[PDB]
RNA sequence: UCCGUGAUAGUUUAAUGGUCAGAAUGGGCGCUUGUCGCGUGCCAGAUCGGGGUUCAAUUCCCCGUCGCGGAGCCA
RNA sequence: AAAAGACUUCA
RNA sequence: AGCUGGAGCCCAUUACGAGUUCUAUCAGGUAAAGCCAAUGAUUAGAGGCAUUGGGGACGCAACGUCCUCGACCUAUUCUCAAACUUUAAAUAGGUAGGAUGGCGCGGCUGCUUCGGUGAGCCGUGCCAUGGAAUCGGGUGCUCCAAGUGGGCCAUUUUUGGU
RNA sequence: GCUCAACGAGAACAGAAAUCUCGUGUGGAACAAAAGGGUAAAAGCUCGUUUGAUUCUGAUUUCCAGUACGAAUACGAACCG
RNA sequence: GGAUGCGAUCAUACCAGCACUAAGGCAUCGGAUCCCGUCAGAACUCCGAAGUUAAGCGUGCUUGGGCGAGAGUAGUACAAGGAUGGGUGACCUCUUGGGAAGUCCUCGUGUUGCAUUCCC
């Protein structure tokens, strides 16, 4: 009839197919790119995995940090915007005043005085501080650094409010002040740098008060009650939740994941047979049938 | 035609060139048509083959292809009619001879001072045959078969690589008669 | 003829990746790290093109001289001379890859350690080396339901 | 007329007469040509590890 | 089988992905690059340069180098602009300007719309109107991370997109 | 034969630095002219075939066909 | 003044 | 430079060494195979398919129809490659099979670790025939010098050339 | 940041090649040059910022006498991007 | 089992055409004040109220294709050593060894680490 692509792939069969095992899995998923990852991995530095764009996104956001071993890595402390909530919080999960403390939560967890490695003089748990540059354990910051993962570096993002949260956490990134999402983005002072506009926590306040339909949940002044919050020392927690129920889940995945084929395969097999000789058209898929004789073999056969 | 003995490339001696891009120069290939007769049936109305199968490996020339394909055809015309069976010529000739070309006369030939030396100028092609290939296939129908074997007998003389007349069967002519109609 | 000696020529496999490995390498060879004086593999990533090592040198096991930014140091011995010498070559870790070579003779180091402990406690009597193929034992079956067939070779034919 | 150019032949035989050796094995190989730091440090270390030696042998 | 059955159209119903307006003849051939202003005007926003590659016949010598110039919109913007074009073409008829994309063109003079010939420093014969369309669950392709090849169901057809088109202001 | 060297309008041969080719003469067309001619205005390319490099080759390479010259011992 | 030459047979 | 001798120098069945095999583990693109796997060559049909390669016939016309010849496309088919190969031998080639080793104890650093965390190197303790096979009418090591610096041949492999 | 060679289907003019659009597209392109490898959210192609095409003096790899020299590799010690 | 983030092994994971997905999550999706961005808020960047499982995503299917695995695939082809073996040689037998690939036929069609979450 034509065609053209799918045509062209399987008289070729083999030499396009393969280009999926050119690049492999992760990439085929659209999860890690390998030019960015192997900058990160030679020294081992943990991931400061933060979503925010075509990942988790609109609902909420994460803040991982994690590190990396051979068989395959394993996140050393792990905190969301949705578990934001049990220490409340009722404004929009998707701002920065959430990312922040997101990142001020993480911070305090990632310790946690646990195990045997530790560091909490200096001051890891880094005050309820008004921000300028940024606060680590003395000289040195370490074990975390930024990993946007796919997502662009531009000034103003969710990203970079977590980063600030962590810094005022005592997790200690590396950093450069001149892409960050400044100062006054938690809702703070600015007026500094080549960034511009002081208000992002406060910004939403203009917005909503420009009559129109946004959040529920009152007004303009309340994030910074919960700005608040998340810097408080009572850490450690995360719901205890109903476990499992029998056999994986529910009879809908029952239905939905597993095989049929091994003696299955063989019942449409019959079928197709008994339909061949029955009427003769196709044999299934691009021509034959004249009786058929099973499978793909009958055409070799049906040539002379 | 003017001399030229084919023991000089019968051996399989050298490095084997059909590189087309490399081997510049390479001059006009002989055979006309490689499929001479019918061409629109091949086992169907022709339940008989007959191969001439080679006994000797020897690059056999372009030159001698011509030779025996001819001889062959004429045959068939001339005792079974034009439109009669079907030879097909089945190798091809791949192998570009180089070989040593334009000799002088002083007291000397061979230009430089008696290299020679590669570099030589391409004066043929032929096409490798090597032990058990099909030169010259011909498809015929049984009751007819001797005509074909007559025709191939005329034709066996004029190559350097020895070759029998065989009687081939491919998937018989007795399992092409069952695996057929049992699938249609 | 003096020296000349194009650098490469044979190379065409050599820094090629067969079809089905063409693409980026993945990041388990760079996070994977050595202590000197193990035991590794030379074989280059294509997808690298400094740090390459010269291909002779290539299925080569060598004992890591010391390790370094990025590339590692890897002494390795070359072939073929008089007084032939180790070497010491500096290769990336992408082109590093771990040995199996050494790796489970020294589980079979660890299994005589057991047996030598085991030994001691019967009244010595060590002997922890591997043992060379022993001569076959007797076998059976039995006569009864296996009474002969002849079989034969069959005639040749020439099918052509 | 014509000479050879080069031949690999003759030179095996050689080799296996009184060459090839091996490397020479010894605890403490050269490190001779590496890399500054560890060197350093060796240095350093070596000067107290001295002064204690002497001290855990009593 | 075209996953049609549901309901229809809260995600099937077409969209204006963008409207491509550009101007083809090549530079030297009608002007140096002054037909920069018609666009500006028309459409109310910037036209941008289009480079040239390949085989060319006419003065374009070196290739790239401007030639051409377009203007991407969009939004109500390009259904208004649209409705000029869709006023003057005879309606129920042709299949031919349409794609199986789901995509159509027009040509047509571009003094269609209130304006002077003489504010504009040219008039202008006409030009390619291209109108670039499809479903809403397009975006999965056209976004860069998470990018995903296009389901049978996502594609709109020759047939589909004119008779989307067909309800409105034609 | 080896080492060189060309070919471009009907003919004879200029030119380029990579984007682009000329002149003269012949011829074809008027005008001069009793009538032709001299004279006077008008006109007209496969840049050898051939691939390659290159954005783009008449132009810069490589091969080949043809036509040429100039060398080829102790003969 | 130097640009001026040709021009069939019966006749 | 190597081969060769001398003068020795150090130990001696301790020791390690080996034109070797095994074992176990690497590396390889030759023979060959392949071509309906990529690239390159190459034969033959057959069957499809055109909004624009060319003809004809049927038509006022058609977003018409039928034959025809080409392209292409598909499943076949045929035969090849030093400068093609997914694939892919054999004989060759490398490495390892321990006391020049492992383990315990506890020291130092300017390194490395946000952290004595780790790495390396030191003192001290524990474990023998015991780390496949086989052999070593011994081996290891250093200095110094001669001759050679035109090679030639056969089996096998192989390039040019009848 | 972006994805190409190519092809198909579309789009005033525009044909076999103009420019524009989408799909398919393992690299069939492009990376100065010879040829051969390699390479795809790049080393290509486009944009932005740039000047390490820097200072010191070794080791190392090739050719190999396990030499010089050139060129290459990866470090150090500097200073920069 | 699913999902999400990070993956490991690296085509049983891939291609083509279909089909199905509870829970909860991803996505698609609505908006453009703000940082940020273009020819175009489509991309990118930000806000996350209102939707939709159609696609993505996952999994399953279809004598499929590819890949993987096996074979009387084949003990074939080829090849080291030996012959005062056969043969004019080309080569070919045997002894002592090693031993493929495709055609072709048969069987299979992702597995699993970390963290958090979801079935009921």
């Amino acid at each position: 009839m034509s065609l053209q692509g799918g045509f062209v792939k399987t008289q070729k069969t083999h030499a396009y197919f393969k280009r999926f095992q050119v690049k492999f899995k992760r990439r085929r998923q659209g999860k890690t790119d390998y030019r960015a990852r192997i900058r990160l991995t030679n020294q081992d530095k943990n991931k400061y995995n933060t979503p925010k764009y075509r990942f988790v996104t609109n609902k909420d956001i994460t803040a991982q940090i994690v590190y990396a071993t051979i068989a395959g890595d394993i996140v050393m402390a792990a905190a969301y915007s949705h578990e934001l909530p049990r220490y409340g919080l009722e404004v929009g999960l998707t701002n920065y005043a959430a990312a922040y403390c997101t990142g001020l939560l993480l911070a305090r967890r990632v310790l946690t005085l646990r195990g045997l490695d530790q560091e909490y003089e200096g001051n890891v748990e880094a005050t309820g501080e008004d921000y300028y540059v940024e606060p680590a354990d003395e000289r040195r910051p370490f074990r975390a650094l930024l990993d946007v993962g796919l997502i662009r570096t531009t000034t103003g993002n969710r990203v970079f409010g977590a980063l600030k949260g962590a810094l005022d956490g005592g997790l200690d990134i590396p950093h450069s002040d001149k892409r960050f999402a400044g100062f006054k983005k938690d809702e703070k002072q600015l007026d500094s740098d080549i960034h511009r506009k002081y208000i992002y926590g406060g910004h939403v306040a203009d917005y909503m008060r420009s009559m129109a339909e946004e959040e529920p949940e009152k007004f303009q002044a309340h994030f910074s009650e919960y700005l608040k919050k998340g810097i408080d020392a009572d850490g450690m927690e995360s719901l205890y939740k109903k476990v499992h129920a029998a056999i994986r889940a529910d009879p809908t995945m029952a239905k939905s994941t597993k095989k049929e084929p091994a003696t299955h395969k063989r019942y449409n097999l019959k079928k197709l047979t008994y339909e061949q000789r029955k009427a003769s058209l196709v044999e299934r898929l691009n021509a034959l049938n004249s009786s058929a004789g099973a499978d793909d073999d009958d055409e070799e056969e049906d040539d002379e | 035609m003017g001399r030229r003995p084919a023991r000089c490339y019968r051996q399989i001696k050298n490095k084997p060139y059909p590189k087309s891009r490399y081997c510049r120069g390479v001059p006009d290939p002989k055979i006309r048509i490689y499929d001479v007769g019918m061409k629109k049936k091949g086992v169907d109305e022709f339940p008989y083959c007959v191969h001439l199968v080679s006994w000797e490996k020897e690059n056999v020339s372009s030159e001698a292809l011509e030779a025996a394909r001819i001889a062959c055809n004429k045959y068939m015309t001339k005792n079974a009619g034009k439109d009669a069976f079907h030879l097909r010529v089945r190798v091809h000739p791949f192998h570009v001879l180089r070989i040593n070309k334009m000799l002088s006369c002083a007291g000397a030939d061979r230009l430089q001072t008696g290299m020679r030396g590669a570099f030589g100028k391409p004066q043929g092609t032929c096409a490798r045959v090597d032990i058990g290939q099909v030169l010259l296939s011909v498809r015929c129908k049984e009751s007819n078969a001797k005509h074909a074997e007559e025709a191939l007998r005329r034709a066996k003389f004029k190559f350097p690589g020895r070759q029998k007349i065989i009687h081939s069967r491919k998937w018989g002519f007795t399992k092409f008669t069952r695996e057929e109609y049992v699938k249609l | 003829m003096p020296a000349g000696h194009g650098l490469r020529s044979r190379t065409r496999d050599l820094f090629a990746r067969p079809f089905r490995k063409k693409g980026y390498i993945p990041l388990t060879t760079y996070l994977r790290t050595y202590k000197v004086g193990e035991h590794v593999d030379v074989k280059v990533n294509g997808a690298v093109h400094k740090g390459m090592p010269h291909k002779f040198y290539h299925g080569r096991t060598g004992r890591v001289w010391n390790v370094t930014k990025r590339a590692i140091g890897v002494e390795i011995n070359k072939q073929v001379g008089n007084r032939i010498i180790k070497k010491r070559i500096h290769v990336r870790v992408e082109h590093v890859q771990p040995s199996r070579c050494n790796e489970e003779f020294l589980q079979r180091k660890l299994n005589n350690d057991k047996l030598k402990a085991e030994a001691k406690v019967r009244g010595e009597v060590i002997s922890t080396k591997r043992q060379p193929a022993g001569p076959k034992p007797g076998f059976m079956v039995e006569g009864t339901t296996i009474e002969t067939v002849t079989p034969i070779p069959y005639d040749v034919v020439n099918d052509l | 007329a014509k000479s050879k150019n080069h031949t690999a032949h003759n030179q095996s035989y050689k080799a296996h007469k009184n060459g090839i050796k091996k490397p020479k094995r010894h605890r403490q190989t050269s490190t001779k040509g590496m890399d500054p730091k560890f060197l350093r440090n060796q240095r350093y270390s070596r000067k107290h590890n001295k002064k204690s030696g002497e001290a855990e042998s009593e | 089988m075209s996953t049609e059955k549901k309901q229809l159209n809260p995600m099937r119903d077409i969209k204006v992905q963008k409207l491509v307006l550009n101007i083809s003849v090549g530079e030297s051939g009608d002007r140096l690059t002054r037909a920069s202003k018609v666009l500006e005007q028309l459409s109310g926003q910037s036209p941008v340069f289009s480079k040239a590659r390949y085989t060319v016949r006419s003065f374009g010598i070196r290739r790239n180098e401007k030639i051409a110039c377009y203007v991407t919109i969009r939004g109500e913007k390009a259904m208004q602009l649209l409705e000029s074009g869709l006023k003057v073409k005879e309606y129920e008829l042709l299949r031919r300007n349409f794609s199986d994309t789901g995509c159509f063109g027009f040509g047509i003079q571009e003094h269609i719309d209130l304006g002077m010939k003489y504010d504009p420093s040219t008039g202008i014969y006409g030009m390619d109107f291209f109108v670039v369309l499809e479903r809403a669950g397009y975006r999965v392709s056209r976004r860069r991370r998470c990018k995903a090849r296009v389901g049978i169901h996502q594609r709109v057809t020759k047939e589909d997109a004119m008779k989307w088109f067909q309800v409105k202001y034609e």
